[PDB]
């Protein structure tokens, strides 16, 4: 089946931001055309990479792709927010040992200072400037509802929380 | 209940031409003749031209001629001059002691010569703290009232941000005074340098321009 | 032989109104009196007539709302009842020869407003020409005042010219196209010794208040003197980048025409005591030079406070500003939303709320500022001020009138802030506090007399055990409630048990207590009874009756 | 009839050398020639003799290293080989009547030095006594020149004294212990009109070159030489903290005895072009004042280069320097440094100050916290403490006890923090106020009884018109100070005129006033006299 | 291999006194009388007083008397003057053409005790530009020669950074003159304030101190 790839990987963007949904699988059948599914409706783009320029609120929702194969791809979800701080994250479900990058991102390349991450309420890490937490592994206790407090243009902003949960990759 | 229809509501005729203003009444006036014709300008009480529908009032010129009887009455104004820039009214008196005015009728016109004294006033520093800048152009002791004021902000002709005030005719030298206020924001005021008022008038052979630049005076 | 009208003003709907036609030259036992009205932008409309015998007749639309009466031999009154907005008009009285209104003698008319836009006071600004465009011998000069932004009519401008003659000329008003308010230009032409003469315009606006007078004083030049320039220098921090233990600020007022000159230092706008700074004036030739030195602690400098050098020279103010330097200055927009004060709610009975938005970066475009109510019921029109500040930001203030009954029953009002450069919309909301109620206790005190404080005394007031926290404190003296700036009042803090307290401190002078030594501390508070105010008087004399 | 020696100079060990004795007046076909040497500080030592026939006879220690030859009718050469440092000597030639060296006609001698150091020219410095230590008359005066750092010997100093005479005295040379070079002092004692007379020493060093001549020309007094104070002032950034297009620096040389000056500006130690700055001078009474204005681009200022004001007054250099300032939060960290509380300072007499640093990262590598005084006097140990916060930051707090008297006389105390991740050290400084002093007024009131509140009262204390703002407030009941939680006191705010005020509020119970109804409001403030403490008691009684 | 012993190496006698200098030879001189007596001052060649062990040289005064024969020889200087303060030598000529000088004898004129005049010299500003500071203490016109100079830099006694120069005994008043130079770096000079020279001499009842503070001049 053709799996669906995101460039950048982050399924949570800001309003006004770009992203390009690419969709590819094994080349058992040759790549000629692709079908796109915003919410279930067929999109008018045929070529394998769909660009998604300048996000609106209606750009939210379930996304899916298809090729000339028989069954379809998975329901990737795209939430779009307008706010001050979005704690972006790599994947919403991960399997142990895979890379995880976290990023408390601020509106239109703006710099967030005094950045503090919270995992389940407690302070996971604090850094003076913005920081990329990168955990190359993913324990089963890493599962938590995360959120980040930051300081953008001297004022304090808390991001909306996001729950993430790892499972065991055997079975 | 009873009506007076003054027709037309607007009429235009040049110098040497004439206008006719008709008043038609639903019921005949008292003694078939009791109607007046009034002349009114801006900010003034109306001035009596005709009383008793044909008889000229004292001080009115002979070029105002009233006529008519019963229900149908007509003011004819021949040999036009600029003191006829007015709204004209008719007044009927009736049985039952009833006075009703007419609807009104407007004419435009010009005549003699006397040149304007132009002055320009920059906005004050107390006004610039409030976020507004008003630039004042004064046209002083002039005649004709027909004069044109143009605003130039860095040689660009303004439109829609200026308002004029025209005075009454003076009781001594029979002249007019005008001011045009150009209203800008403080941010629009401080982005520009040259502020010019151009005055076109018939006693002026060329349009005179009074200007300043911002902050140098 | 003329007629004049008087009594036209701004009143509310439903108010009775009496106009007066005063005649001169003729007799009312020979001539009749007609009344005619005219709204702005329509034609004339006959109202009525009174004859010599006193009989009045009125038009068909009048319906008994109008009455004419002969009050004296020269005055004729017109009484008017059941006013709505359709009667907003200019009213003429006329000398009638007969029952027809065909006449050549009319009064100039008086103006009656029944309106629904805001009663706004005029802003008065001087109109002087540029002085380089004014000639040396210019034996007369024309100057003026612009009185703009008022609603409704009229304003009355008179002139004080001093010892000169001045011909005064007031133009007809122009309706401003954006706001609907009015604007007048009143011009004064004087002759003679105008270059050193002080000129004064008096603008009265009787729809605001009967004694609303703006008394603007100015001269006819904007050169005046050669203009000084102000600059502030500072000490360097050292070679390791570290601040010295004290900071010197040197305010330099460069070459100006010699005169009295007057320097105030400000820390975030508040005047510091003159003992903490020096000043020096030198003269070289025909030109003066002034320096002022201010000494500051390193701590105060590092606390990012803003300091202003204020120069007052010949009645003109110059200024310069400084704050702690920075390589980069990030800042973001913030917003605050107040509740109405109890004084405005219950004494003035005209409550408002203010959304104050500060520290925005002055980018391109106006900031979207919208008021709304959670109930969906309509909001009133608000007022909006935008002001550039000394520290370089722009502060926008929006003031919304609120209904008194609306506020008391627990309505929630929202201030909504939008701007294209904002990430998201900013939201503030306000509503009456849902906590309990408790009445204030009030205690007023005077400090004793001791050396060095003979002609100035300090009074104090304690207000305590009240709930909720919103309260207004004023001081009243000799049938005037004294201005807020005269005294100081602390912020509400929690008492140990139940409720809040505030203290107020008022320094008074000898002439005030010799005028009246009774001073009243007054608190306005929602839980106070029976009329939401509580007050206590104190006399400072407090006589020493030892052992009673 | 005389003899003279030539050829003595500085050579290395092992270098052959030839001296020439030139004779005049007599014949070498009649008289013999003796050679005698003398090391410095040692007696005379005979080397050899040549007769009229050319036969040469030497001493026992010579061992063939010395050779004497008749070169002309007036010159006799002496050749030395195998020279070591023991041959450093003044060498004399003598007209011998016989093979005995008993003679009355000797040459002046030539100096032979055996060393391995570099030929260095002397540096000549004036030696004047201090003019406040010179008396007003001082009918003779002694001055001199120091000719130092030269190698080898000799220098010669003569003197130009003008219309004065002056006795001249030259001391023997001293070998410098570190370099091996020589140094001499030549002194001149003059009498008369020495205060206006211009004096010159002439130092010549013939081992450098034959016409190496240094005049040092100087007077008895340097031209007063009040050391002129240098200070650098600078342009403002504006009210938003933004820099202007250019930066002005103003170097001030304020209040000094007038004389010749310059001001030179350096950008990272290199001299900037003369047209880039303008200097001006004024005089007031006796004291002069000088200023110099330098214009810099914004870019240069922001490049963090060091700009130096170099003031040269009467030939001596006075300095000040600047670079772009350091804006107190390099990585978003904050640091705060308190003053002592007046209660701690004046009542307990154990004042402390506290340095608190917040929003540090919890990484490894301990912070270096150091305390100091601007005077360099010692400080005690402090209570260094770190703790991680619930929000993930790390705060370090330190409390230092300070001397009471030390604080009162205006010492400045400095807290210094270094972390490995910080790019530079962070400093905070605190000191006593520089404003005036005004003692507080204290007024204390008891509320009257309010209906329904029989068992409670409120006490209010107004403390006002004090300067500076630092103050402590305590409440006492039954001679013991009540806990701070019992009462509420506001923060200092300015009065309408001079000074500050606070209010204090204390709720009390019936049990307390029935136990003792007298309660004391006491303020501790640095301007209060005699023991920095003023109080006022209050009761809930009537006159009765 | 042969010796000439001149005894004593030093002798003191006042003005008008007499000294005796003996030279003893290990082998008899050539013809039993070939010995000379020389007088030498500093910077000068020696001057012949006696040749042939008793015969006075031309220009030498009659108060110099040589005597002796064989191996034992004696110079007697009666009627001593302050000019005679010098170093005196004997020269023996031997068989095999060998001339041997004596070891030398310093004759000191015993004169009165003079206290030194102390002066202090701060380093010049042009020396301070080179990175070195030398502070000079001068002791002027003293007898006898023994004195002690101590340097105090902010009341700390210096050691190892000062050097002294002593003149010869003067030919007129028979006094001595001394200088002590304290050598510091410029950084060590500018770290301190008070610079004191303390002088102890036997004509001084107390050690006299001349000091200065840095600059103040
Ligand atoms: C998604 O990602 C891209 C980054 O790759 C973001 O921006 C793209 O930016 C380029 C450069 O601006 C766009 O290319 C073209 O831009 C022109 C204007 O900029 C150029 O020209 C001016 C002088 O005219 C120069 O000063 C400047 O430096 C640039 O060189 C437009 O004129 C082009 O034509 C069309 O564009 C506009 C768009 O509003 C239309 O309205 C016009 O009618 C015209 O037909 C051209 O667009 C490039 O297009 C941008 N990409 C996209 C997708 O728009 C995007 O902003 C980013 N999108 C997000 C985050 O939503
Ligand atoms: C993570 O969590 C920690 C706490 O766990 C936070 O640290 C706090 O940071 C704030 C901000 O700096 C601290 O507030 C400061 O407290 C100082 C302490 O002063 C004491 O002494 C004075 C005088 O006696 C008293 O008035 C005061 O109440 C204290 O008892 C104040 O001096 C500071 O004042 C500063 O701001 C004011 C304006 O409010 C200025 O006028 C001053 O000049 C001065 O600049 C300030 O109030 C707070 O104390 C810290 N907490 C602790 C427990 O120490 C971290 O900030 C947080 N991390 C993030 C990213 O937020
Ligand atoms: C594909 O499916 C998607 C989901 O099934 C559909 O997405 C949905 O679209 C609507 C409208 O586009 C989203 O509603 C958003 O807009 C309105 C109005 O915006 C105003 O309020 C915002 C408050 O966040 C402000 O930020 C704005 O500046 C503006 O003033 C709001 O009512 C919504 O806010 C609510 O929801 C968000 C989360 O989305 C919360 O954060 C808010 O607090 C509030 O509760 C939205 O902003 C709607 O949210 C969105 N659904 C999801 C799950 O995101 C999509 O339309 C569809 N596509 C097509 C083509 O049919
Ligand atoms: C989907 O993505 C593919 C990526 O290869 C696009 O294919 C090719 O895209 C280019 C650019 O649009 C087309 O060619 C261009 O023609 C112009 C004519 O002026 C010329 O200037 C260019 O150099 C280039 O040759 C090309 O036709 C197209 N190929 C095919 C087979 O379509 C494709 O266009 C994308 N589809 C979209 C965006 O709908
Ligand atoms: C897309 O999804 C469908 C889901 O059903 C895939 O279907 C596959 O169908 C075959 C045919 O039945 C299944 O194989 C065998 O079926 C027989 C008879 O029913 C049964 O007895 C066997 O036990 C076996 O199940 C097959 O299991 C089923 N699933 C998968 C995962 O292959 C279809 O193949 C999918 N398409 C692609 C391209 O993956
Ligand atoms: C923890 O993470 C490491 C790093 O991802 C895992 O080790 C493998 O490391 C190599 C390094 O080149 C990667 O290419 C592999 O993809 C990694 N394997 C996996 C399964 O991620 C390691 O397995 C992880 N361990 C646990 C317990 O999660
Ligand atoms: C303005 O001037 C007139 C002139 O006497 C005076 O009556 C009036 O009170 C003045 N207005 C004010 C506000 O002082
Ligand atoms: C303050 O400024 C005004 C303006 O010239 C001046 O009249 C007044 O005397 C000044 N006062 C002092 C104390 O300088
Ligand atoms: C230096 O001074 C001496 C002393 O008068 C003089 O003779 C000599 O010529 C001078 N030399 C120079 C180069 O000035
Ligand atoms: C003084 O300083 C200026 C600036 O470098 C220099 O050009 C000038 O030559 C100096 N003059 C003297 C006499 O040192």
């Amino acid at each position: 089946k053709p799996k669906v790839s995101l460039n950048p990987p982050w399924n949570r963007i800001f309003k006004g931001e770009n992203v390009t949904l690419t969709c590819n699988g094994n080349n058992f059948f040759e790549v000629s055309s692709t079908k796109w599914f915003h919410n279930g409706s067929l999109s008018e783009e045929t070529n394998s990479s769909l660009n998604i320029v300048n996000a609106k609120f209606e750009d939210s929702g379930e996304y899916k792709c298809q090729h000339q194969q028989v069954n379809e791809s998975e329901p990737v979800y795209l939430e779009v927010f307008s706010d001050w701080l979005l704690l972006q994250a790599s994947a919403e479900v991960v399997m142990e040992g895979q890379p995880l990058f976290l990023r408390c991102h601020g509106w239109r390349n703006w710099d967030v200072y005094k950045v503090i991450y919270y995992k389940d309420g407690e302070a996971l890490k604090y850094w003076y400037e913005n920081h990329n937490i990168s955990i190359t592994n993913a324990t089963v206790e890493d599962s938590g509802t995360y959120y980040c407090t930051g300081k953008v243009w001297q004022l304090d902003y808390e991001s909306e929380p996001l729950n993430i949960t790892v499972i065991k990759a055997p079975r | 209940e009873l009506d007076m229809t003054q027709t037309p509501s607007s009429v235009s005729a040049p110098v040497g031409g004439s206008v006719t203003i008709n008043c038609q009444s639903s019921q005949s006036v008292y003694g078939n003749n009791y109607l007046a014709w009034y002349q009114q300008k801006a900010g003034q009480p109306p001035k009596l031209l005709i009383y008793r529908a044909s008889t000229l009032a004292s001080g009115a010129p002979s070029r105002f001629k009233g006529s008519g009887s019963g229900t149908q009455f007509t003011l004819t104004i021949s040999d036009l001059e600029s003191d006829d820039a007015a709204t004209y009214y008719c007044l009927g008196y009736y049985n039952g002691v009833i006075n009703v005015f007419g609807g009104g009728t407007n004419v435009e016109i010009k005549r003699t010569v006397g040149a304007p004294s132009v002055f320009i006033f920059p906005p004050s520093d107390e006004q610039l703290k409030s976020g507004t800048a008003s630039v004042v152009c004064l046209l002083n002791n002039f005649y004709p009232r027909e004069a044109k004021v143009q605003w130039k902000v860095d040689n660009a002709l303004q439109s829609g941000n200026s308002q004029e005030s025209v005075t009454e005719q003076d009781s001594k030298d029979s002249t007019y005074s005008l001011s045009s206020t150009l209203t800008l924001s403080k941010a629009d005021y401080e982005k520009h340098k040259v502020y010019a008022c151009e005055v076109t008038h018939q006693g002026l052979s060329s349009p005179v321009t009074k200007s300043f630049n911002r902050g140098e005076c | 032989q003329s007629l004049e009208e008087s009594g036209g003003r701004l009143v509310t709907p439903g108010t009775p109104l009496t106009l007066t036609c005063t005649v001169s030259g003729f007799s009312l036992s020979t001539y009749n009196i007609h009344w005619v009205r005219q709204a702005p932008g329509k034609g004339l409309e006959w109202i009525g007539v009174i004859d010599t015998g006193g009989g009045t007749y009125f038009a068909s639309w009048a319906k008994g709302r109008f009455a004419i009466s002969k009050t004296s031999s020269t005055t004729v009154d017109l009484k008017m009842t059941s006013l709505t907005a359709a009667d907003t008009a200019t009213y003429f009285c006329a000398k009638g020869f007969d029952y027809s209104a065909s006449t050549n003698l009319w009064g100039p008319g008086t103006l009656v407003t029944i309106s629904s836009a805001s009663t706004q006071s005029p802003s008065v600004f001087p109109l002087t020409r540029c002085c380089k465009n004014i000639p040396s011998n210019a034996t007369s000069v024309t100057l003026g005042c612009l009185a703009t932004g008022y609603f409704p009519e009229p304003v009355m401008v008179t002139w004080d010219t001093g010892s000169l003659n001045g011909t005064t000329m007031t133009l007809p008003a122009t309706t401003l196209t954006l706001s609907g308010h009015y604007a007048t230009i009143s011009l004064l032409t004087v002759s003679g010794a105008w270059a050193k003469q002080m000129f004064t315009c008096r603008v009265a606006h009787t729809p605001s208040s009967t004694d609303w007078v703006d008394n603007k004083t100015f001269s006819v030049c904007s050169r005046d003197f050669t203009p000084p320039t102000v600059k502030i220098l500072q000490s360097s921090c050292d070679g390791g980048g570290h601040f010295p233990p004290t900071i010197q600020l040197l305010c330099l007022v460069s070459g100006y025409t010699p005169g009295t000159i007057n320097i105030t230092w400000l820390e975030d706008g508040q005047v510091m005591d003159v003992d903490l700074s020096t000043a020096s004036t030198t003269q070289e030739g025909e030109l003066a030079s002034t320096q002022s030195e201010l000494t500051l602690s390193q701590k105060h400098w590092l606390s990012d406070r803003t300091y202003t050098c204020q120069v007052t020279y010949q009645g003109h103010t110059f200024e310069d500003s400084t704050k702690k330097c920075a390589d980069s200055n990030p800042r973001g927009v913030s917003a605050y939303l107040s509740r109405p004060s109890p004084f405005d709610l219950f004494i003035r009975k005209s409550p408002t709320i203010t959304c104050l938005v500060v520290d925005l970066a002055p980018s391109k475009g106006t900031v979207n500022l919208t008021w709304s109510r959670a109930s969906g019921k309509p909001v009133n029109h608000s007022t909006r001020k935008e002001e550039k500040q000394r520290n370089g930001t722009l502060t926008v203030t929006s003031t919304l009138p609120v209904g008194t009954r609306d506020w008391i029953e627990g309505e929630t009002y929202q201030c909504r802030v939008t701007h294209p450069h904002l990430p998201r919309a900013l939201m503030r909301s306000t509503t009456k506090t849902s906590g309990p109620r408790a009445a204030p206790e009030v205690y007023a005190f005077a400090t004793p007399e001791w050396p060095g404080s003979r002609d100035k005394r300090t009074l104090a007031c304690l207000i305590q055990n009240f709930m909720p926290e919103d309260i207004s404190v004023q001081w009243l003296h000799n049938e005037v409630q004294l201005p807020d700036a005269r005294h100081s009042t602390t912020q509400p803090r929690k008492t140990k048990g139940s409720g809040f307290f505030v203290f107020s401190r008022l320094e008074v002078t000898r002439a005030e207590w010799e005028q009246k030594d009774e001073f009243i501390c007054r608190a306005v508070h929602e839980a106070a009874s029976p009329s939401q105010t509580v007050q206590r008087a104190v006399s400072s004399v407090n006589p020493g009756k030892h052992h009673h």
